[PDB]
This record gives structure tokens, sequence and C-alpha cells, in this order.
């Protein structure tokens, strides 16, 4: 308990924002000059939607652990919020991709997020700082378990910017830059885990210290290891749903892990798949072009029972992505080139520090106007 | 993992939910015929009537005039050329005059 | 102060006139520069140089410009440096020299090296102010330095140039390009220079070995308050206790106009290396055209 009135505050003004914002406050004026006269603070609109957010996710895992079907946040938040956010004649202020990845949001703790192309289309409003963190992990973990692989080193390198220039200034973020900061880069790094060794986009991005802690993971993927596919899944384990608290345990019937069955013991088995590739993926290239005889002769270096082999030898090959062209007469397959790229950070890094040089100067030239 | 020999030959057939839906066998080679085509310039078609579950030459040249195959003899099956898939992301990649000219306005 | 500074044409062929007979390895020649200020514009029509060695050279002089009715109004004085560096505290002082006599005065320091590699490099530039103002009460002082608040951007503000004429010179410019050799003008997009952009970095580089053998000892400063203070509190603690029973030097810092004048000098250096650096890169990018048909 103590947490009961945490909910109750809240929801009282939850209740009202599908009352008051879609039947009647296109009108409504009287709420507003409240809202102009009294109060000290200005934000309440970008706090009442993203804090209800907070408290819902506080209340669910309270709630469906109390009662499984049609739980009372999941009504709340779910049943009331989606119609009522985007459809009505013109809310003239920052909400716009704030209310749809309320929407994609309450699409996503249910796992069927398959909406990518469309919110993409429908915007005509500026993005928020709060915004931009959310929606590329959340399209980007839609796009991890949705496999667009070679769209995933492009969803990932666009959280990245990090030119943050920082705004706080009474907490902002609100507790999430950190947090999701160390999500975006990890899961990115396990792109660098899973999909090797392709990226090439954390190599430019970061350092080398922390990239050798993943290198300590991603060389057991190679050959021989069976915590490949758990150390996988176990990091991702507090970003595939997040719950924050339970306030009721209780083991004798549990009646929380019911729930807990619904995601996490199928989503597991999925990740026993991810490093198969690694599997098929465990010869990088070093010997690309051969003979007939160096097929065969790649088919007993590799393993034994070797002939016939390429019943295996065609599962040991083609999970995705594997592309060359066998001769038959000579023997010949082909060779695709890992190819280097080059430094475009050298042009960014002048865009880093001229937005800087002039925010240094920006910043503190109203300080020589505030203090003299 | 491409196992076929389970899902052609070692088929436990008892459901007839499998001819409950029409055109199962068109729709998973549909599937099958598409992820050969990056993986082959040249196969013999014994080999791989082999791996498409054991249907004859009278059914396999119908098929494969459907998807952009054809039988160049004695085995072999025409996809594509060589030169599409060794890939380059080349080395000659380059900075353009609109790419910079961002930051050459104002150091100028 | 002013706003605009203008040239008639008789300023610039005799300030290369100095240049091109007088010193030639690398020298500091200067001069005087001449004019009347019409309201909000600097007109500059004249100058006389100086040879390296004075106000008695400047004034006998002034006679000789009344005898012909030509204008005799001292503005100014110029200079020759080398690639980037003139800022020094001797020409500064020789500035607000002629400061205080009329309430504008300039430096157009004439650079003959960036003219012969490319763009036209006269530095036209004034004294602001709040520079003008720590010397008039004469406290290089940081105490006050912080009140009468000087910070690099206004270190010297930039009187931008516009060239005038009468018409005959645009006669004579017609008479002259008719009747000449065929000098083509190919210099600026030259596309080879590291050594001019060498010596830029290089001279850049001493600086800052300069300005990180200022703030080494800055260090070391603290280093001799951060003890002396304490010590000094120890000695508070050593001596209050002491007459309860019974019933030194602080450093001067390193004298900062000099950690000033190495920021605006590294300023120097920050704004014409870059405008170098696209210099270079748009006759880079114009031989990218030059190349494109060529298979």
């Amino acid at each position: 308990q103590w947490l009961w009135d945490i909910i109750d505050e809240f929801i009282y003004q939850f209740q009202s924002f599908s009352q008051y914002r879609c039947k009647t406050a296109k009108k409504s004026e009287e709420e507003i000059d409240f809202l102009r006269s009294n109060p000290k603070i200005w934000n309440v609109h970008s706090v009442l939607n993203v804090l209800h957010s907070l408290v819902d996710k506080s209340n669910i895992n309270r709630q469906l652990e109390v009662y499984t079907s049609g739980g009372d946040p999941e009504s709340v938040a779910g049943e009331y919020g989606r119609h009522s956010l985007y459809k009505m004649l013109g809310y003239f202020s920052l909400v716009g991709l704030l209310r749809l990845h309320s929407l994609l949001g309450d699409y996503y703790q249910a796992i069927k997020v398959l909406e990518n192309i469309e919110l993409n289309k429908k915007s005509m409003y500026s993005r928020v700082p709060e915004c931009q963190v959310t929606t590329y992990y959340y399209v980007g973990f839609a796009y991890l378990m949705m496999r667009r692989y070679q769209d995933a080193i492009r969803v990932f390198a666009n959280i990245l910017l990090y030119i943050q220039r920082t705004k706080s200034m009474f907490q902002r973020t609100t507790y999430k830059y950190e947090m999701i900061n160390k999500q975006n880069e990890q899961m990115h790094a396990l792109l660098a885990i899973a999909l090797t060794m392709y990226p090439m986009r954390i190599d430019e991005s970061i350092h080398l210290q922390l990239r050798e802690k993943y290198g300590d993971k991603m060389l057991r993927m190679q050959k021989g290891d069976p915590q490949v596919y758990e150390e996988l899944f176990s990091y991702s384990c507090p970003k595939f749903l997040s719950p924050v608290v339970p306030n009721y345990d209780n083991v004798h019937p549990n009646y929380h892990k019911e729930p807990f069955l619904q995601q996490l013991k199928v989503f597991s088995d999925e990740v026993q798949q991810q490093a198969q590739l690694s599997t098929i993926r465990s010869f990088l290239k070093l010997y690309t072009t051969m003979p007939v005889a160096k097929l065969a002769g790649f088919l007993d270096l590799t393993e034994q029972e070797f002939r016939i082999q390429l019943l295996v030898f065609k599962h040991k090959m083609k999970n995705l992505v594997w592309t060359s062209g066998i001769s038959a007469l000579d023997g010949e397959f082909q060779s695709a080139s890992e190819v280097d790229f080059y430094i475009d950070k050298d042009m960014i890094h002048i865009a880093d520090t001229k937005v800087a040089r002039r925010y240094g100067d920006f910043f503190i030239r109203q300080i020589h106007k505030f203090e003299e | 993992t491409c196992h076929f020999q389970a899902f052609w030959q070692a088929l436990d057939e008892n459901m007839d939910l499998l001819e409950g839906i029409t055109g199962f066998e068109d729709s998973v080679r549909k599937f099958i015929c598409h992820v050969v085509g990056i993986t082959y310039q040249h196969i013999d078609r014994w080999l791989l009537a082999e791996m498409l579950g054991d249907l004859s030459d009278s059914q396999l040249k119908v098929w494969m005039s459907k998807y952009g195959w054809s039988a160049d003899e004695s085995g072999q099956i025409f996809i594509c050329s060589q030169e599409e898939s060794i890939k380059p992301k080349n080395i000659v990649e380059k900075i353009d005059f609109d790419s910079v000219s961002s930051i050459m306005a104002s150091s100028q | 102060a002013v706003k605009q500074v203008q040239i008639d044409g008789l300023v610039v062929l005799k300030i290369i006139k100095h240049y091109q007979e007088e010193g030639q390895g690398t020298e500091v020649v200067q001069g005087v520069l001449l004019g009347l200020v019409v309201e909000d514009r600097l007109e500059i029509t004249n100058c006389f140089p100086f040879p390296q060695h004075e106000v008695q050279y400047q004034m006998e002089m002034m006679r000789s410009l009344r005898h012909v009715n030509i204008d005799h109004l001292h503005v100014g004085w110029y200079q020759s440096t080398y690639y980037g560096s003139f800022v020094t505290r001797a020409l500064l002082d020789s500035q607000f020299s002629y400061q205080h006599a009329i309430e504008e005065s300039v430096v157009l320091i004439y650079d003959p090296i960036k003219t012969a590699q490319g763009s036209l490099s006269l530095k036209a530039y004034r004294l602001t102010p709040k520079l003008m103002e720590v010397c008039k009460e004469k406290d290089f002082s940081p105490e006050a330095l912080k009140k009468a608040n000087i910070t690099f951007e206004y270190m010297f503000e930039e009187v931008p140039i516009v060239i005038k004429n009468s018409h005959l010179i645009n006669v004579l410019m017609w008479e002259l390009e008719k009747k000449s050799a065929v000098a083509d003008k190919h210099e600026l997009l030259s596309l080879a220079s590291s050594n001019h952009l060498g010596k830029n970095l290089q001279l850049l580089m001493d600086r800052v070995d300069e300005m990180s053998q200022d703030i080494v000892k800055y260090n070391t400063y603290m280093r001799n308050t951060s003890k002396q203070q304490q010590q000094k509190h120890q000695y508070q603690q050593r001596r209050q206790q002491e007459n309860m029973q019974r019933q030194f030097k602080p450093p001067q810092p390193p004298a900062r106009m000099d950690s000033l004048l190495i920021a605006g000098q590294i300023n120097t250096y920050c704004q014409n290396i870059k405008e170098f650096t696209a210099q270079n890169l748009g006759k880079l990018f114009m031989a990218q055209a030059l190349q494109e048909y060529n298979n």
C-alpha cells in the first residue's frame, strides 16, 4: 500500500481529460483563465500526459496483479485515450507528436506494433526533445524484432545525435536521459553483438573501452557458448516491458507471474533464434574465392560428416542474408566486399564546436548583462 | 534454417487443416523460390527438385517459367548476373559541394 | 567611433611602394595615414611612410602637405607585418598615442604576403572604447578589469572599407587597361599552399605554447596562494589560541594584460586560417569540376 492515493489524486484529473478535452473543451474559456492567473508553473500540459504515463505504469503492475481482465488503469489509459487525443479540431500546442507516442506507446505495452510508416507520415508540427529519444528507441526495438537490420543501423544512429546543451532548470527530461541513453547504445552494441560485425556505427560514435565490455560478450558468440542467447536476452530483460513496482506480493498462488508468462517465456525462445544467424556468420570471410574442390574442402574443414554435408551446409549458410552464386564447371564462389567508410565526423565535429562556441557565447552574453 | 526433408517427406499429414487452407504448397514454395534466387547462380535440376520436395520435371519447368528461371542445360539455372552482389559500399564515397557548404558560408 | 573607413586610390599604391622598393625579406615598415572625416565615414586620400630605425620627421612633412593645398590632418598609422601576427603591445601603445590626439584613429595593417597568395589584406581596425577606457584610467589591474569589462570580442573592432575615386582615375584605369601588356589575373586560384598554411599554424603554435606557459604558472600562483591562505589561517588558529592562554607577503598574479593579448592574437589566427580554409577548398571544389568530364 501507500500508493493508492498516488493513482487516485492524478487519475481524478485523468478522468477529466477524456471528459473535458474530447467532449466540451473546444470553446471552454473559464478553465483557461484559471490557468493563466492563479498558478506558477506554465508547462502542466506536458506534465499532465507524461507524468500520467509514469503513474499508470506504477498502477498497471498494481492493477494487473490484482485484476487480470479489464483492469481499471488499463481502462483509463487504453480504452479512453486514443480517439480522444488526436481527432478534434486543432489543439495548437506542443502535443502533436507527444500524443501519438502515447498512442503508439499504449500500442507498445502489448507487443502489437505494426504501424511505423503510417505515423511517420502524419505530422505537421515540430518535435520535442523528450519525443525524439522515445520514438527511435520505440520503433528501433520494433525493428529489432521486425528484423529491418540493415535499416537498424539507421534508426539507432538517429537517436545518438548527443548534443544536449543542458536544460535543467527543474527536471525537464523527466528522469529519463541517462537511463535511456544507456539503453539505446546498448541495443546498438547488441546489434553489433547480434549482426556481427556490420556496425561500424558505434565505432565512430563512442570510445573503445566501453566497446570492449561488449567485446568480451561478442567473442563468446562465434563458435561455442550457450550463454550468448542468455546474455542477449537478460540484458534486454528490463527493456521488454520495464515493470516498475508491485504493491502486493503474495506467492501462494502468485497471480503476478501469469502476466510474466505472457511476455517473458515466449520472448526468450526467439533470443535463441537471434544468435543462430551469428552461427551462420560464424565464418567471417577469410577464404572467399574457391574451386569446387574447396567448397567440398570447406565442407570437411567446417565440420565432420562432410558428405552429404550440403543438407546441413545449406542449414549453415541460409538464414537471411548470404549472397554468392556457385559454379559447377570451374567451381568459382563469389566475394562480397567488407569495405571501409571514411571520416565524416570531421565535418560534424566542426558543427559540434560551432554550435558550442556560439552557445557558450549565447548563454554567457546574457550573464554579462545579468550581473554587470 | 531451410529443413525440407521434415517439411515435405517426413510431414505428419494426419491433420486436414493443411489442405483446409487453400494453396499452402503454392504459397510456401513462393517463399522458397524467393530465397533460392539470392543463393545460386548454377544448380542442377536433380538437386533442385530434391530440396524442393520431390516433384518431377513435368511441373519443374512450369514453376520455373513463373519466377525468372531459365534452364541452361545439364543442369544449371539462370537467376542473375555476377556483378550485382559484390556490392561495393566503396572507398570512393565522397564529400559533395552542397554537403559542406552549410559550414562554408559562415567561416567563408 | 568610426562606422566607415574609405580610401582614395593614392594611399594604396604608395603602400605597395614601401613594400615594393624598400624592405624585402621581412620588414616591419610603417607610416602615417591621412584625410578628413566627413560625418560617419573616414576618408583616406594619402600616406607617407617612415623608414626602419621622429615626431620632428612627422611634423616637418605636415607643412609640406599644406604647401601644395593637399589635406594634412593625421588620422592614423599603418604597419606591415608577417603572415598573421601584428598584435604586439608596441603598436597598441603607438595606437593609443594617436587615439589621444584625435578621437578617431586607425591601423590599416598591410600584409604583403596574403595579397600575393590571394585576397587583399589590409586590416582596417579601430580601438573599442572599453579598451580606450582601461588605458585612460591607467589601471592594468584585474579588479577593475571585470567592472570595466574587456572580453576578447571587443578587443579590436573592424571598420569596413569602401573604395572611392574620382572619374579621371577611371579614365586612367580605362587608359592603362587597353594600352598595356596583358597581365593575366591567375594568382588567386593557386591551389597549392601548405607552407602559407604551415607558418600560419606554426606561428599559432608558439603562442598557444605561450598560452600554455601562462596558465601553467597560473596554477603555481594559485599553488602559491592556496598554501598561503591556509598557512595564514593556520596562523589565525596558531595566534588566536596563543593570546587566550596568556590571560608575510601575498604574491602577485601574472599581470593580466598579456593573457588578454595572447587570446586576441590567437583571435587573429582563428579568423584568417578558417578564411584560408574554404579559400583553398573552393579552388579544390572547382577543380572537381575540372577533372569531371575527363574519363
